[PDB]
DNA sequence: GTCAGCATCGCATCATACAGTCA
DNA sequence: TGACTGTATGATGACGATGCTGAC
């Protein structure tokens, strides 16, 4: 009903819909009437142009957010013609960290399970810079830049040490150090802004860093490993950590410790992956371990919004499934792992890489290719929001245009 | 690296907020306007708006309202800005101080938070002890009103409705009551909540929840007798209170939707609604009692005023005057009549305010003074769409123009009092005199009594107790009337010539030789008193009295030429009393001293048109604020006389200038004539308040515009135009335009009234091309309301339009360009366009058409259609450089006249933005941010030099210089990229980086390259590089130049001096307001110097400059000057605003 | 042979069970 | 002697590469 009459317009022009479904369609309506089927020729021609609401804005009629959303509908088309893939470059011991270079919209890095991370970078056709581990216990858990210089990065590994580390391979001191063995990281994050680093480990307790020393932290945040840490970027003194407990658990560090204590935590059923916080910081999108996909509000961060149900399970030789938002849009991007048992609109219900709106919840758009089968658990957009790098088992995907 | 200056040039004229009430008394009515960084102040009169006060924010006005807390005596002023910033106002005057108070003032927010659509909305309730905030879907801030706080600290409570289009506060509630309108899934309700502060949450409210409507968008609170709130959606206007409810859907709502309301009577019987298409509305509520009386409604009533501007904000007075701030077009004061006229309609308009926003395009023209001409041209859009010229300075024109070489001085009179007024004018040849009566227009010479032909006089013109005075250059003559006769004549002993001058209505000065003599006036006679010696040869001399009339001065100014001073002389006791030596060997010409708004003023102005001038104080006669500034080269001469409301001063030179003052200092503003040389006040009754010039070729003559600083023509379109150019060979614009159209259902669409381009004189019809939508095109009628889009050729003098050129049936032209290509002498009109249908979202089908012009007729020659949109063009080495789509093509113009595409550059998502210099290519992309690409003399394709890596929703883009690059952003922001100059490796030089940031407050549409200042002539060097000027979307212009190293690090400590002492009003820090801030970030400025701060060090009081200064040795360099500069940075900050 | 169809191997959670302390 | 929390062990679900056969 309403979000098919809420949709093409985006809004401005006012003119034209309003009227409601034709002021009711008397309840649906009963048996035929329309359906989804013709919500088709609608949406096809959806709003007019672009270069007329684009002018509306230049006459600053139209608001901002109207504008955006209707800007967001150029891409998704032309998203609907990354369908190619540029290049793919694999290596042994499997795919399991990712991240994106802040800076440079052509370089990216990619982790392994045995210790080995790559610098890739493109249009150069140079080979891509390359740290080799111990492929065992060298599992990499988080890995994320360096805020400062690029050529250097944090990581978490299993080897039991979260580090600072040039690419050039030389380790630039320690920053957490285990001193055992039967323990090691699941999660890292930092920041530019409030100059942080954090993480999380698997066994509930993590640990928050200036990026020089300082060891201000340890404390017990749960019961069992913490798959994920992130910081928000807008807030910054603000943080969010989720895992397997069946809750995420937020924080905004600073005040509050003395255990049990921590503004909200909201529970929710089987383990988790994600936390990952917003562009603009305030939604959070938790990405459950069966199907359904939560997003809260910064409103009240104990009730959700909604949620997105959507396949993507857990195994323990296929790389967890986080989902992540996309920069400059409200889109969210996930790998798809098909499964038996759920209620699925199109058989016969592939794997792909799935895109909704998180205003929404609504599928907007996927990504698949054959010659690749594989499940992507990662993929998370560039900073510039013109391509999408996937982790997909051996392999790294590059999804642009050309 | 990057160091760059904006300054604000015109103010935005558009208005976003108004509001009326008793802010600054309460005998007094108050109007208050807000232009989105400026609130303007007025008082209501008899038939007239009286103007008071003018400040301006660090900020954006999101929410304006009138507001009195109980006991309060007066009336405070709620502001929230756009970045949160929360100030309450109190107006206070003593005396001649007029300053705005804060009473408190915190930017409330939440840290994080996402900013709803339909922007924020603040309401402040009926009682006065509360402010309501939306600043945030799903929670709703309260702000406790109480003085304390002073901070105003403030608390979020949960919202679960989570999407609201309207709220607001209730009048006559037991208990402080919300009332807003929420949209679900079952449509969109009226709802109410008790905000209660103790347990600061909401409690249930008095009523059950409604299903209103399906578009309501408007919630008005009715007070009493009454209460309850009244609905305004579209198609349907509804009632609602506890229990009742009333509805109507009046048929003539329909068709456009109602946007504004504004309460007329204070007891809620009356309402003011306004339209998107400047329709009118009234809106009736008629009461009901029952018995002896009760209370109650009955049905409304709407009657349908009239048509006036696009109101965007409405309010009434008093007197049915209502004012309409409109941001499409000019704001309105408008009369309301009992009597419809002719059309029908109330309404009458009263006065119109010129509004340049929304400025869609701009052009910097050099039209009529022909050596630089420094027009500026732009846009207005929709039904006020027009063109606006805007010109520094003032000019006049000539109603008659009688040849005549070689004059010297002229001067007025009349010798009949009956008629009131001043006539029979005389001019001087060289050794001669020659007397011309006025009648009409016809002057000639003829043959007056008793005048003396065969002398030259320097004084003339009427002269108190009923008399003329005609002083010579061998004696000194006087006149009688009734008989005309010759009573009194003197001499000087020796048979001398006359020298230096000066006289006055009750006294007079005639120097000869040395000395001064010094002469004064009685009744039909001489008897002069004293005498003088003084310092060898006299330079020039006036008398000028100070004050009414007066006529008598105590005062006498004077000159000299060895030792080159002007001096004050006492009366008539002379004795020298301030010394003040000038240096330099030219001699001081045209003395002068003047009285304007109790200020004590005087001027001279040696030979290279240099001036001095003082601030003075008359007790002592003394001297002081010592500075001077310098014109051109010719001589200058100083009159001085009136005109309506002013004074005025001005000199006399091949830039014609004027002097006045502007609240309370100066203002130097040019004249737009070529060469005046003498040139005399006449206020005729057959030309009230006027002026004549005299000139060395010929006389002049005229009536002189409007009292501004920049004068603006402005030339209605009644429809939207987009794009403009200038064709210089064909001394016409090119305008592209549009017009709406609508179905007529018998074919065609009929239009909907006479604009431009259907008024055209030849005109021109687009004919198809292919498409191709043959072969069953099957559209439809439905999505009513079509777009016509046309070409304009209009005269640059005239104005009128020459030729309409319409486009092709759901055409989009988005581009033109004039110029010409290749080896063909014929300059172009080349447009770009784009096919926009419904059934698609983006453009894929566009056209680059090419036009020559002449004689009416407007040919067409290429013709050609591309796969895609073209959005930008621009005339590049000969060629022509368009961008499609996300394609950046260069075509080249061959001798077949045929356009031929050269290379292509595929690399963009859509780029929109085209900017060149030299071989090089500057690109804005809205998605993918900028991007630099030159060009290959022998290989023809497209390298990539650098590109930008940070993300930017650009609104217009521009070149600086071959290294920096200008940017303008969706959040109003400014940027600067730069190739790095370092060479190193190929990673940095691939770079563009980020170098200056700035927030601007404003929407940037277009950016051009020009300036309205004259060149020099003292003292290029200048001290600032270029000058790039740009609109936006509220009307203002802006101005960006470049700054040497040592300035931006001297304007930049200047700045954080100034930035202890404003007073800023609602105490906002200018560096947090200048922040780079958008949704997603906020980081302080850089590489950015605010002009509007520096030049707003001038009107500090003295002390105050004092403070800076003597500390500003803290870090002034040494060669020749330290404190000194205490009055370099006045002269430097003169040279700042004559950028502009 | 390139391609189809089974073994085989590469520390994740939910569930049992004993110690280890901590206090 | 309750609690909380940390130790070598087991069922298990079902992705990848790696690899070996037999049977076309």
């Amino acid at each position: 009903r309403n979000k098919r009459s809420r949709s093409p317009l985006e809004l401005e022009p006012e003119a034209k819909k309003l009227c409601a479904k034709g002021s009711g369609p008397s309840r649906r309506c009963d048996s035929d009437c329309l359906w989804v089927g013709l919500a088709g020729p609608q949406i096809l021609p959806p709003c007019r142009s672009i270069v007329r609401t684009l002018h509306q804005h230049k006459l600053g009629r139209a608001s901002w957010p109207s504008v955006q959303q209707g800007l967001q509908q150029s891409f998704l088309h032309t998203l609907d013609s990354y369908r190619i893939l540029q290049k793919a470059a694999p290596f042994d011991r499997r795919a399991t960290s990712l991240a994106w270079h802040p800076t440079h919209p052509s370089t990216v890095a990619v982790g392994s399970k045995g210790g080995d991370i790559m610098l890739w970078n493109f249009g150069i056709k140079d080979k891509p810079t390359f740290i080799k581990g111990i492929g065992a216990g060298g599992s990499i858990t988080g890995l994320k830049f360096n805020p400062l210089n690029t050529n250097q990065f944090y990581a978490s590994s299993m080897e039991g040490t979260t580090r600072l580390q040039d690419f050039k391979g030389n380790i630039l001191r320690v920053f957490a150090s285990s001193d055992t063995i039967n323990i090691w990281f699941c999660s890292l994050d930092v920041s530019a802004s409030s100059r942080m680093v954090v993480t999380g480990d698997n066994v509930g307790n993590v640990i928050l860093l200036n990026m020089d020393g300082k060891e201000l932290w340890n404390l017990r945040m749960h019961k069992k490993k913490v798959t994920h840490v992130a910081l928000n970027p807008c807030c910054d003194w603000f943080l969010a950590t989720a895992s397997v407990d069946q809750t995420v658990k937020i924080w905004d560090l600073r005040q509050v410790r003395g255990k049990a204590s921590f503004l909200y935590s909201l529970p929710h059923r089987h383990p988790v992956n994600a936390a990952c916080f917003s562009p603009d910081g305030a939604r959070l999108l938790t990405t459950d371990q069966k199907s359904e996909i939560r997003v809260y509000s910064a409103s009240q961060w104990d009730c959700p919004l909604g949620l997105i149900p959507h396949p993507h399970r857990h195994f323990q030789h296929l790389t967890p499934i986080k989902a992540a938002w996309h920069p400059r849009y409200n889109l969210i991007v996930v790998g798809r792992y098909p499964d038996p048992n759920f209620k699925s609109c199109t058989p016969y219900e592939l794997r792909t890489i799935d895109v909704f709106d998180g205003n929404s919840g609504k599928m907007m758009c996927q990504l698949y290719d054959p010659e690749s089968s594989g499940i992507s658990s990662l993929n998370e957009f560039n900073p510039m929001g013109d391509t999408l790098a996937s982790a997909m088992g051996y392999h790294i995907l590059i999804w642009s245009e050309q | 690296h990057s160091y760059n200056y904006v300054v604000t040039a015109q103010k935005p004229t558009a208005v976003n907020g108004c509001v009326t009430g008793h802010f600054t008394s309460a005998e007094d009515l108050n109007l208050l306007i807000a232009k989105n960084t400026r609130l303007e102040i007025y008082v209501v009169t008899a038939e007239g708006l009286r103007p008071v006060k003018e400040v301006g924010m660090y900020g954006k006005i999101a929410v304006m309202e009138l507001f009195r807390p109980k006991g309060e005596s007066k009336d405070l002023l709620f502001i929230l800005t756009a970045k949160y910033n929360a100030c309450i106002l109190e107006y206070k005057q003593s005396g001649e101080s007029i300053d705005i108070i804060t009473r408190a003032h915190g930017n409330v927010q939440d840290r994080i938070g996402r900013p709803s659509e339909t922007g924020i909305i603040g309401i402040i309730d009926p009682e006065c002890r509360m402010i309501g905030l939306r600043l945030y879907d799903g929670l709703f801030k309260v702000i406790p009103l109480d003085r304390d706080n002073k901070e105003l600290k403030a608390f979020n409570i949960r919202l679960e409705e989570l999407h609201v289009i309207d709220v607001k506060f209730l009048y006559g509630c037991q208990a402080p009551t919300i009332c807003f309108v929420y949209q679900d899934p079952q449509g969109r309700h009226v709802k109410t909540y008790e905000v209660s502060l103790r347990e600061k949450e909401f409690n249930k409210g008095p009523w059950k929840q409604e299903n209103v409507e399906a578009e309501a968008s408007m919630v008005i609170a009715v007070p009493e007798p009454f209460g309850g709130a009244i609905i305004i959606g579209q198609e349907s206007i509804t009632y609602h209170n506890g229990d009742k409810y009333l509805a109507i859907a009046p048929p003539i709502i329909k068709q456009s939707t109602i946007v504004c309301h504004n309460r007329v009577d204070p007891n809620g019987s009356r309402y003011l609604l306004g339209d998107m298409e400047g329709r009118l509305f009234m809106l009736l509520l008629e009461k009901e009692e029952q018995m002896d009386g009760t209370v109650t409604l009955k049905d409304l009533r709407v009657e349908l005023l009239g048509e006036t501007s696009i109101a965007e904000c409405l309010t009434y007075l008093d007197n049915g005057v209502v004012f309409v701030g409109s941001r499409l077009g000019d704001s309105q004061l408008v009369k309301l009549n009992v009597d419809s006229n002719e059309q029908g309609s109330y309404v009458v308009a009263m006065e119109t305010f010129t509004n340049l926003g929304p400025i869609v395009d701009m052009c910097v023209v050099d039209l009529e003074r022909q050596g630089q001409g420094q027009l500026v041209t732009c846009s207005g859009a929709f039904k006020e769409g027009s063109l606006r010229i805007i010109r520094n300075g003032i000019g006049i024109h000539e109603h008659a123009s009688i040849d005549l070489p070689g004059i010297k001085g002229l001067w007025p009179l009349r010798s009949d009092p009956n008629r009131e007024t001043d006539d029979t004018l005389v001019l001087s040849f060289v050794g001669q005199t020659r007397v011309l009566m006025l009648n009409g227009e016809e002057v000639e010479e003829t043959e007056l009594m008793g005048f003396v032909d065969d002398q030259q006089t320097f004084f003339c013109g009427n002269v108190a107790h009923q008399q003329l005075i005609q002083i010579t250059s061998a004696s000194v003559r006087l006149v009688s009337q009734e008989p005309k006769a010759l009573v009194s004549e003197w001499k000087e002993p020796q048979a001398k010539n006359i020298s230096v001058a000066s006289c006055n209505s009750s006294q007079v000065v005639v120097a000869v030789g040395r000395a001064l003599y010094y002469l004064q006036i009685h009744p039909q006679e001489l008897r002069q008193i004293s005498h003088t010696e003084m310092e060898h040869e006299v330079a020039c001399l006036d008398i000028t009295p100070l004050g009414d009339s007066n006529g008598l001065s105590p005062l006498c100014a004077i000159g000299l030429w060895t030792d080159i001073s002007a001096r004050i002389l006492k009366l008539p006791s002379f004795e020298l009393l301030h010394k003040e030596m000038l240096g330099g060997e030219i001699i001081p010409r045209s003395i002068l001293m003047t009285t304007f708004e109790s200020s004590h003023y005087l001027l001279c102005a040696l030979g290279d048109g240099a001036l001095f001038y003082f601030g003075l104080n008359i007790e002592t006669g003394l001297l002081s604020d010592r500075k001077k500034v310098t014109l051109g080269t010719q001589p200058t001469v100083l009159r001085t006389f009136r005109s309506l409301s002013t004074t005025n001063v001005f000199a006399c030179s091949d830039r014609p200038t004027v002097i006045y003052s502007s609240n309370h200092k100066l203002v130097f503003s040019n004249v737009n004539l070529k060469e005046v040389n003498y040139m005399c006040p006449l206020n005729s009754d057959g030309y009230p308040d006027s002026l004549a010039l005299a000139n060395n070729s010929t006389l002049t003559i005229g009536t002189i515009d409007e009292i501004q600083k920049l004068h603006i023509r402005t030339v209605p379109l009644y429809e939207s135009p987009r794009k403009i150019c200038y064709q210089e060979v064909s001394q016409c614009f090119g305008v592209l335009s549009s017009r709406i159209e609508v179905q007529d259902t018998s074919g065609g669409t009929t239009a909907l009234r006479p604009s431009a381009s259907t008024q055209a004189l030849s005109s021109s019809v687009s004919s198809s091309k292919l498409f191709s939508s043959s072969t069953a095109p099957h559209e439809t009628s439905f999505g009513e309301e079509v777009e016509v889009h046309n070409l304009l050729i209009i005269d640059q003098h005239t104005f009128e339009v020459l030729h309409a050129h319409q486009f092709l049936q759901n055409e989009y032209a988005l581009s033109l360009v004039s110029c010409k290509l290749g080896k063909d002498p014929n300059t172009y009109f080349i447009v770009g366009t784009a096919m926009v249908y419904p059934e698609e979202a983006e453009p894929k089908q566009g056209r680059i058409v090419v036009f020559q012009y002449s004689d009416g007729k407007l040919q067409t020659v290429a013709e050609k259609e591309v796969k895609g949109a073209v959005y930008s063009m621009v005339e590049f080495n000969g060629k022509l450089l368009a961008s499609i789509n996300s394609t950046v093509r260069l075509y080249e113009w061959t001798t077949e006249k045929e356009l031929r595409t050269e290379c292509n550059h595929y690399n963009n998502i859509m780029a929109l933005y085209l900017k060149t210099k030299g071989d090089f290519i500057l690109v804005g992309d809205l998605m993918r941010s900028v991007l630099l690409l030159a060009y290959k003399p022998m290989e023809g394709n497209f390298e990539e030099i650098a590109r930008d890596f940070n993300p930017n929703w650009m609104s217009a883009v521009e070149i600086l210089d071959d290294d920096n690059f200008l940017g303008a952003e969706n959040a109003f922001n400014l940027f600067v990229c730069q190739k790095d100059s370092a060479a190193t490796t190929d990673e940095e030089r691939q770079h563009l980086q980020e170098v200056g940031l700035f927030h601007l407050g404003e929407f940037v549409n277009v950016f051009c390259h020009g300036s309205l200042v004259m060149q020099n002539l003292g003292e290029t060097s200048t001290p600032t590089q270029g000058s790039v000027l740009f609109g936006t979307v509220n009307g203002m212009i802006g101005l960006v130049t470049s700054l040497s190293e040592s300035w931006y690090n001297l304007l930049l400590d200047m700045q954080n001096r100034l930035n202890k002492v404003i007073k800023s009003v609602g105490k906002i820090e200018h560096s947090f307001w200048r922040s780079f801030h958008t949704e997603r970030k906020t980081e302080p400025a850089t590489g950015f110097i605010d002009g509007d701060l520096i030049e707003s060090f001038l009107d500090i009081s003295r002390p105050k400059m004092q403070e800076v200064v003597a500390n500003l040795q803290y870090d002034d360099g040494s060669g020749m000057k330290r404190e000194a500069t205490a009055d370099d940075l006045i002269k430097v900050v003169e040279e700042l605003t004559r950028i502009h």
